[PDB]
DNA sequence: TGCATCCGTGAGTGCAGC
DNA sequence: TATAATGGGAGCTGTCACGGATGCA
């Protein structure tokens, strides 16, 4: 009635079913914004509080539409079989293989008819290199053993007479190889035909071109510069500590493990790409990439327009709670309201405490002269309590209990009968399963345990306060182990035909 | 409502980890506590209230409350100036504490993640003297145990090595507060072998066995009398609001008298007495009647010895044993002569 | 605003009563 | 202290009438 709080609500309240709301610091659920004592749902406090996300599966051989890091749309699907029901930053869970492509810079020869070449000075990918009105056999100019590498389109020879490369041939798209690997070749022995038109690769380009005349043929030496895919397997107990898309150098390690000699090492420049992650998280939140050291860390809450990183330079764009990524070097902040909203007692005893008795008669006194007749009703009904207490001077916070007072010991006696067998009142049954129950909270709040279990045991504890001072009067019964009577609390003693008035004192 | 159906909904909520998941977060927690033991070499400060910080901004401030091992009071003040303290650190020092606090992050995770293998272990450990609910939490108790000392390197499941926590913690519980007298827990062991071995024995000898056969079977160290005495310290108590006859009108504490207080009879017989130890008291001369009061303590209660009733009388303890012998004897005579306190001595 | 409707609270005394 | 183990279990029925709230039509 104080509260203004229908019976479920206050039910919902105290026994830890819903949250109510103080100092909502601007939340929004479902477009409208959050005012103070309004009741949340555990699933809309989780969302305003925590922020926003979920996780979808991945079918095994199945890889990713999208990418790491990447921004999502609502209804855009992550997979063929897996629709994202919501709008925000996908990310990797746990990438079954770890593709990295090795960058390579080298040097390359190729002998061509001057008819045929089309003159430049570099050669990006996809561009003609030639046009052969018939075909052309190329052929070695030295002597040794043929080391063919075969890439996705392209391809390279090294000819080699000590074991040391005496010879590299490059061989672009429209040259088919006419020696196998490790094929002896003697000078001038055909290594190639070219077919029509010979163009580069989709995975090599060349960065420079020399050309050397010699008779009716140009000697085209290439630089050129490619990059060699190599596929690594990451099983469930391995991690990967490298980022999407990181530039690595030969020493590095891509992905740790238990032991080291199932690590995954970096043998060569290369760039790392995620994929096939066991499953992908969407989350609402804001990205923010820093070069430097960061100035807030993991788990702090923020504002828009807050520090983040680099001495000041990078800042908060939403309200949110900082997740900073080290693996991927950047601060991401998972969208949400700082927003206090609690459960139980102490948020009631809050409430209490906050009412302002003179003010509230006031409210009342005005909405006494309303024409509707519920209206004057109800607030002749809560007048009568406001007043009550103004008039007492008693402090309404006092219906909360802070500290439970604990009868006399020989009001609830542990006596030893004749027999020298031992009888006594519930009284101390109830009392030590509220004193197991509050111990048990001290040592699960001061150990930082989960809000589930808190929760439960304070909601345990209320029952248990409840049980002492009325009991069954919310609820089952508690009851002794192996019966079913219920014990006898205070509310009990005092009442009744047996109680301590009727019983005790009108009559003895 | 029901609140044990509250609570495995509120645990429902929560989904089960994968392989996977599981392994990630219990490595994110142990690589937060290197990293929390890391802080405190660098920072040369308790690693305890290290901890208790990078939980505070964890947890938030929602929750912050003073820690029995820590040697300052925990506050958002002294909070604050320890994180501003690890915010003054270098890159790679400074990346410790985002390890930390993602460790923590981890931890809860995993808890909460893990709630409900709790939850299949408490049921069966119903009808022991703790309620559900009660055990479930006990078995929570556990489970934080369990996360807090985890090694993913040995790669076994985590359920493996929390059930064993779990069932240590519930048992734990069972034998500290099921009893309204509390028995130690060496002694509840005992007691329940001597259950279980009296049952068996009565499983083998169709009928409840003698304390002697229950002693044969306990082994060396066990008579007869100390299966009676251990089944003796072993009686639970009885309820004084047990019911007595048919109707509702009768509790078994009311045929239940009081012994500590005195009866009419008993307060006017002191008190007759005290007023006939006067009369003789006003019969002895003031000094051995004082004498006499001193060394039988009616002045303040204690006992005077020899030497301080004569210091106070101002004699010698040979003196005032002589006038409180001769103190008594008169006494006696009068005694003898009157008959009066003789029916005192019941 | 009037009328279902649900919940909570009551239902003699003294004897004895295991 | 480590195989893995991941959402409970018992319900209680033959009053009876009133005051007072609350809700729904």
């Amino acid at each position: 009635t104080l509260l203004d709080l229908s019976a479920t609500e206050l039910e919902q309240v105290l026994y830890f079913s819903k949250y109510i709301v103080l100092d909502p610091k601007g939340a929004i659920l479902n477009g409208v914004p959050v005012e103070k004592r309004q009741l949340l749902t555990d699933e809309e406090y989780r969302e305003l509080r925590y922020g926003k996300q979920e996780t979808y599966p991945l079918p095994p051989g199945v890889d990713a539409l999208v990418k790491d890091g990447e921004e999502v749309v609502k209804g855009q699907e992550l997979a063929p079989g897996v629709v994202s029901r919501l709008d925000g930053v996908a990310l990797y869970r746990f990438p079954r293989r770890v593709r990295v492509e090795y960058v390579k810079k080298e040097r390359a020869g190729l002998r061509l008819p001057l008819a045929a070449w089309v003159e430049k000075e570099a050669y990006k990918p996809g561009e003609i290199l030639a046009e052969l009105p018939e075909p052309y056999l190329f052929r070695a100019e030295e002597e040794g053993v043929v080391e063919l590498k075969e890439l996705e389109e392209g391809a390279f020879l090294v000819l080699r007479r000590e074991d040391e490369p005496v010879a590299t041939y490059f061989l672009p798209v429209g040259m088919t190889p006419l020696v196998v690997h490790g094929e002896i070749v003697e000078k001038g022995q055909p290594l190639a035909e070219a077919k029509g038109l010979l163009r580069m690769p989709r995975q090599v380009r060349a960065a420079q071109v020399e050309a050397e005349e010699e008779g009716e043929t140009v000697y085209l030496t290439l630089f050129l510069e490619w990059t060699e895919p190599k596929d690594y397997r990451v099983q469930p107990h391995m991690n990967v500590v490298v980022p999407e898309g990181a530039r690595v150098e030969a020493g590095d390690k891509i992905v740790a493990a238990i032991d080291p000699e199932e690590e995954v090492i970096a043998e060569a420049e290369g760039v790392v790409h995620l994929h096939e992650p066991a499953s992908i998280l969407v989350v609402k939140a804001r990205v923010y990439p820093f070069e430097d050291d960061v100035e807030v860390s993991t788990g702090d809450r923020v504002a828009p327009g807050d520090v983040l990183a680099d001495g000041g330079k990078v800042k908060s764009d939403v309200y949110g709670r900082v997740e900073v990524d080290l693996v991927r070097n950047v601060v991401r902040v998972v969208e949400s309201y700082d927003i206090d909203a609690r459960m139980g007692a102490e948020a009631i005893q809050q409430l209490l405490k906050e009412l302002d008795l003179e003010a509230l008669e006031k409210e009342l006194l005005e909405e006494m002269k309303h024409p509707s007749r519920a209206r004057r009703a109800k607030a002749r009904k809560r007048l009568e309590v406001v007043r009550a207490f103004l008039d007492s001077g008693n402090r309404p916070e006092w219906m909360i209990l802070e500290a439970v007072p604990v009868l006399p010991p020989d009001l609830r006696p542990m006596v030893q009968v004749d027999g020298g067998r031992f009888a006594t009142s519930d009284l101390n049954d109830l009392y030590r399963r509220l004193i197991n129950r509050n111990n048990r909270l001290k040592k699960l709040l001061a150990q930082g345990a989960p809000e589930i279990i808190i929760r439960n045991e304070k909601r345990m504890l209320q029952e248990a306060v409840d049980a002492l001072l009325d009991n069954g009067r919310r609820g089952a019964p508690v009851t002794n182990p192996g019966s079913d009577r219920p014990l006898r609390s205070l509310t009990d003693i005092l009442s009744g035909k047996q109680g301590r008035f009727r019983q005790n004192l009108l009559g003895k | 409502s029901d609140p044990v159906r509250q609570y495995l909904h509120e645990i429902g909520q929560v989904p089960l980890l994968t392989l996977e998941e599981e392994v990630e977060l219990a490595r994110k927690v142990e690589e937060g506590m290197e990293a929390i033991k890391k802080l405190s070499e660098i920072t040369g400060l308790d690693p305890d209230l290290i901890r208790e910080v990078v939980r505070a901004k964890i947890l938030g401030s929602a929750r912050v409350r003073h820690i029995p091992g820590l040697k300052e009071t925990l506050d958002p003040k002294t909070v604050e100036e320890i994180d501003q303290k690890l915010k003054s650190l270098p890159k790679e020092h400074k990346r410790y504490l985002h390890i930390a606090r993602e460790g923590e992050a981890a931890r809860q995770h995993l808890i909460e993640a893990n709630l409900r293998l709790v939850v299949s272990i408490a049921k069966k450990y119903t009808g022991r003297g703790l309620s559900f609910l009660d055990l479930i939490q006990e078995g929570n108790q556990g489970l934080i145990r369990a996360v807090e000392k985890f090694e993913y390197k040995r790669r076994f499941k985590f359920s493996t090595y929390a059930t064993w926590w779990i069932r240590q913690a519930i048992n734990r519980a069972i034998a500290d507060q099921a009893r309204t007298i509390r028995i130690p827990v060496h002694m509840v062991e005992t007691i329940n072998k001597l259950s279980r071995t009296a049952r068996q024995l009565q499983q083998e000898l169709g009928r409840e066995p003698t304390y002697e056969e229950i002693a044969e079977a306990m082994g060396p160290g066990w008579d007869a009398k100390r299966v009676e005495e251990t089944l003796k310290i072993a009686q639970e108590p009885v309820s004084l609001e047990t019911p007595i006859g048919d109707e509702k009108d009768s509790f078994y504490g009311d045929f239940i008298p009081d012994e500590h207080l005195p009866s009419p009879v008993d307060a006017a017989t002191q008190s007759l007495l005290s007023e006939e130890l006067e009369k003789a008291l006003s019969k002895l001369s003031e000094r051995e009647a004082m004498v006499l009061k001193l060394r039988k303590g009616l002045i303040d209660g204690r006992e005077h010895t020899l030497e301080e009733v004569g210091a106070f009388f101002g004699v010698t303890r040979e003196r005032i044993r002589q006038i409180e012998n001769k103190a008594l004897r008169k006494l006696k005579y009068h005694e003898s002569r009157t008959r009066k306190l003789r029916d005192f001595l019941d």
